[PDB]
RNA sequence: GGUGAAAAGAACCCCGGGAGGGGAGUGAAAUAGAGCCUGAAACCGUGGGCUUACAAGCAGUCACGGCCCCGCAAGGGGUUGU
RNA sequence: UCGGGGCUUAAGCCCAGCGCCGAAGCUGCGGGUCUGGGGGAUGACCCCAGGCGGUAGGGGAGCGUUCCCGAUGCCGAUGAAGGCCGACCCGCGAGGGCGGCUGGAGGUAAGGGAAGUGCGAAUGCCGGCAUGAGUAACGAUAAAGAGGGUGAGAAUCCCUCUCGC
RNA sequence: ACCGGAGCGCUGUCUCGGCGAGGGACCCGGUGAAAUUGAACUGGCCGUGAAGAUGCGGCCUACCCGUGGCAGGACGAAAAGA
RNA sequence: AGCGGCACGCGAGCUGGGUUCAGAACGUCGUGAGACAGUUCGGUCUCUAUCCGCCACGGGCGCAGGAGGCUUGAGGGGGGCUC
């Protein structure tokens, strides 16, 4: 409600597009050694673990 | 009845000169060949008509000035981006540009048009890649 | 067979979660399972839970065996909308919309033999 | 007396709707969009008529001239001979045996260099 | 008309730098309560008609019925104490079979009591015989006097 | 404003914090499931038929080509390369 | 930049002959329509001639809707009214029949009649859903950081420590 | 705390701008409006046109869609022109 | 130390000092309320760019085997002074 205002109707497609480079995104998961689970990569598993897996104290 | 559709022709190529020819003269049967309109089955929606490999264009003679006078035009969308290039010049680099343009319009322009454009192939020369047929014309 | 479970009367706006779903749209329930596991938009918690319901039917009711269990259709259809007003100054009070969803999940089986 | 119009309306309006149900844009699913859409369309469906006429009549034309230049030469002489023979049609339309049976029309051709060539 | 609601007469709006419309009452007909225009009013039909037109009127139809010799004039009806299965067996004495209706031009009080009830026998009396019950119906099942009244009526 | 003829208005197991659902079960019918008879359009979804990444537009018209689905034939509908 | 192109004994200018193109104009074939005439007592129906761009606007006809006479009747649970689907039929049309799907109890022919009757628009009235845009904003620049705890779920709640206004 | 003229010192007012600041802007997640909106499939030149066009002729540049950014134009939005 | 065009270029880019708002006064005309190409002092340019266009940047596809790496110049832009 200033200057800047729609000058006629976006059109369906329009917006459909603008969302299209939009859309969702995948994860990436990695297999956990010493272990049986999925992780992120690098990261730790409280079910798997890193070296060591530290903490790991779920009931 | 119903007029009659030709299916799917063979594509015939051709050959014709270039030196001595008056440059416009000659694309004005050039192009006719390039549509189907020599053709006793041409028609509007498919170019069937004939892949035209020309050679020595280097040597297209034209009347009056022109060699001078004609001038290639050029524009970018840039401010001051008209580059007028003369006939003359345009000998001297490129020359088998003059004919492929003095050509390119005298088709038409529908996204066939050019289509159509691709179905000729210029050199300056003779020379080009004996393909083929390209039965010599005059 | 099929899984039937629906999320219909439910909060949260369309877009979202119709973002939600399509990433995991016809997957393995192991895989999709991990994929809710981390992902994130809110909708991970309500597309994980109403899919695994979806499998809750298919082991006592329908019966395909978890082992086989494939994801179709899991469609998210917009329902009515929550209709608030708008702190505007000048003397305008606005119209604001928190909308809800329908998320569909129906997994079915692995082969048809 | 509830002079109450009912649903008359849309019904009419369903009509013109499926008269355009097809279109590029919410002038296929709006009923006065694809009112105008619908004139427009049909206006022309009349006009291309006619032109339909002279369209087909050209073509046969064209086709007609290339080959009387294929075997002698040029299309108007060709029919002017063919006029000033007696052939009160060879029917521009079926002209085109030039399209199937060149015989046919290269004698035609020998009449038509005959008649007055 | 729109005149007649318990509402308003001050305009809502402006009249110019409102942005919106330019109208006034919630009364007018254009809003959604607003009342409506030229039509929902009491208003009697009734008319004059000439004498002697309709009259022959009366005549004309009639006397067509005696085209379609549908009448007669019984003196009395056996039917005496008003019961229906009286006049019934007398009907279907007389020739009335049960599907005829009855204008039953008549002037017997008793008599019309079972007519009074007859699901194809509407039961027309002689004060008021008119014409369109005369198209409706069938039975001119006159009395003596039904037809001194109908005599008496037409005097020309 | 309106379930249904009648509350017979959903016990029980199932996942889930619930929310809500999946059978069971209710009735002629639950696509009558609780502001629920009948569910137009705008309206946003989802699957599939056709088409689209050299392409100039009041968006359709007309004809030619091809793709899919119809039809005993001949014919048709849908689509759009031109 | 002559529309363009391209043309220099011309594809320019002039002048002569013939040809062809090319309009919905005109010829033909077919159906409608209107005026006159004729056959037909013949209404119907056919032959013939001539008109049929068109806003305001004048004349003629018709489709449809809401209710009444028709209705102590006619239609209908084997299924009324809408609703949805359609590549069939009839009418120039507006519509009507048909059939498939839906739905659940009203509907009304032939002939007449009574009218709040036919929407695309009035920055028109109400209601509904979008557009921008998953963008601007999400209220003071005094400010937050961690430990444990509750819990299905803790930046966002509570106990402690720390910082800051 | 009213309108000029002057002079000193002083100073990013200027020569002429360069870094730095935190906070907004931009990427992650939660929520998420508005005016406007005939429908759009929206480059440019040069003419035209009721006289200032992506829509018309002639003739135009460039695959398809987006993110950040500027603001000439859509005779831009809000004002049935004071 | 050129002239001119482009809405005498440019306010969805700025300024608002000039301008023709309401105050007041000034010279001034009018019996007067008020008015005067006559003057004077003050006085609110509206955060969010939908399409085009421009400048930078990507995603998809492309190029009629699949990957790296090094290139070629179609066309276009800049640069052209001057004591």
């Amino acid at each position: 409600a200033k200057h800047p205002v729609p000058k006629k109707k976006t059109s369906k497609a329009r917006r459909d597009a603008r969302r299209s480079h939009h859309a969702l995104t995948p994860p990436t998961l990695v297999p956990c050694p010493e272990c049986k689970a999925m992780k992120p990569p690098h990261t730790v598993c409280p079910e798997c673990g890193y070296y060591a897996g530290r903490k790991v104290l779920e009931v | 009845m119903k007029t009659y559709v030709p299916k799917q022709v063979e594509p015939r190529w051709v050959l014709i000169d270039a030196e001595g020819k008056t440059l416009g003269r000659l694309a004005t049967k050039i192009a006719t060949l390039l549509r189907g309109k020599h053709r006793p089955d041409w028609t509007p929606n498919v170019a069937m008509g004939d892949f035209v490999v020309v050679v020595n264009a280097d040597k297209i003679r034209v009347t009056g000035k022109k060699l001078e006078q004609k001038i290639y035009t050029r524009y970018s969308g840039y401010p001051g981006g008209l580059k007028k290039i003369p006939l003359e010049k345009m000998l001297a680099t490129h020359p088998e540009r003059v004919l492929e343009h003095a050509v390119k319009g005298m088709l038409p322009k529908g996204p066939l048009g050019r289509r159509l454009f691709k179905r000729l192939k210029v050199y300056a020369g003779p020379d080009h890649p004996h393909q083929a047929q390209r039965p010599e014309k005059l | 067979m099929e899984a039937k479970a629906i999320a219909r009367y439910v909060r949260i706006s369309p877009r979202k979660v119709r973002l939600v779903v399509d990433l995991i749209r016809g997957k393995s329930l192991e895989e999709a399972r991990n994929i809710l596991r981390y992902t994130n938009k809110r909708g991970a918690y309500f597309v994980a839970k109403v899919l695994e319901s979806a499998a809750a039917n298919a082991v006592n009711n329908h019966d395909m065996l978890e082992d086989r269990l494939y994801v179709k259709a899991a469609y998210v259809d917009e329902g009515p909308a929550l209709k608030r007003v708008l702190p505007r100054a000048r003397g305008r009070a606005d119209i604001i919309k928190k909308r809800t969803s329908h998320i569909t999940v129906i997994l079915g089986e692995k082969h048809g033999k | 007396p509830r002079a109450k119009t009912g649903v008359v309306r849309r019904r009419k309006h369903k009509k013109i709707l499926k008269l355009a149900k097809g279109y590029w844009g919410l002038r296929s699913k709006s009923f006065r969009k694809a009112r105008e859409t619908l004139f427009a369309a049909g206006n022309y469906a009349y006009a291309h008529r006619k032109r339909r006429k002279r369209d087909f009549r050209r073509l046969w034309i064209v086709r007609i001239n290339a080959a009387c230049r294929q075997h002698g030469l040029n299309y108007s002489t060709f029919i002017h001979g063919l006029k000033k023979a007696g052939i009160e049609v060879d029917r521009k339309n079926l002209a085109d045996l030039a399209v199937r049976e060149p015989q046919v029309f290269a004698e035609l051709v020998e009449r038509a260099k005959a008649a007055q060539g | 008309t729109r005149g007649e609601v318990a509402y308003s007469g001050r305009k809502i709006w402006p009249q110019k730098h409102t942005g919106r419309a330019r109208h006034g009452d919630i009364g007018a007909p254009i809003f959604v309560g607003g009342g409506v225009v030229f039509g929902p009013k009491p208003r009697d039909y009734s008319y004059t008609l000439p004498k002697k037109v309709r009259k022959k009127g009366l005549a004309m139809a009639v006397a067509d019925r005696a085209r379609e010799g549908k009448l007669l004039l019984v003196e009395a009806f056996a039917g005496v104490n008003g019961k229906t299965k009286e006049f019934l067996a007398w009907a279907k004495e007389a020739g009335l079979d049960g599907s005829e209706s009855v204008l039953l031009v008549t002037g017997n009080e008793l008599v019309r009591r079972a007519a009074r009830n007859l699901p194809w026998v509407v039961t027309l009396a002689p004060e008021g015989l008119n014409v369109y019950d005369i198209v409706r119906t069938e039975r001119l099942v006159m009395d003596l006097d039904a037809w001194e009244v109908f005599q008496n009526r037409i005097g020309g």
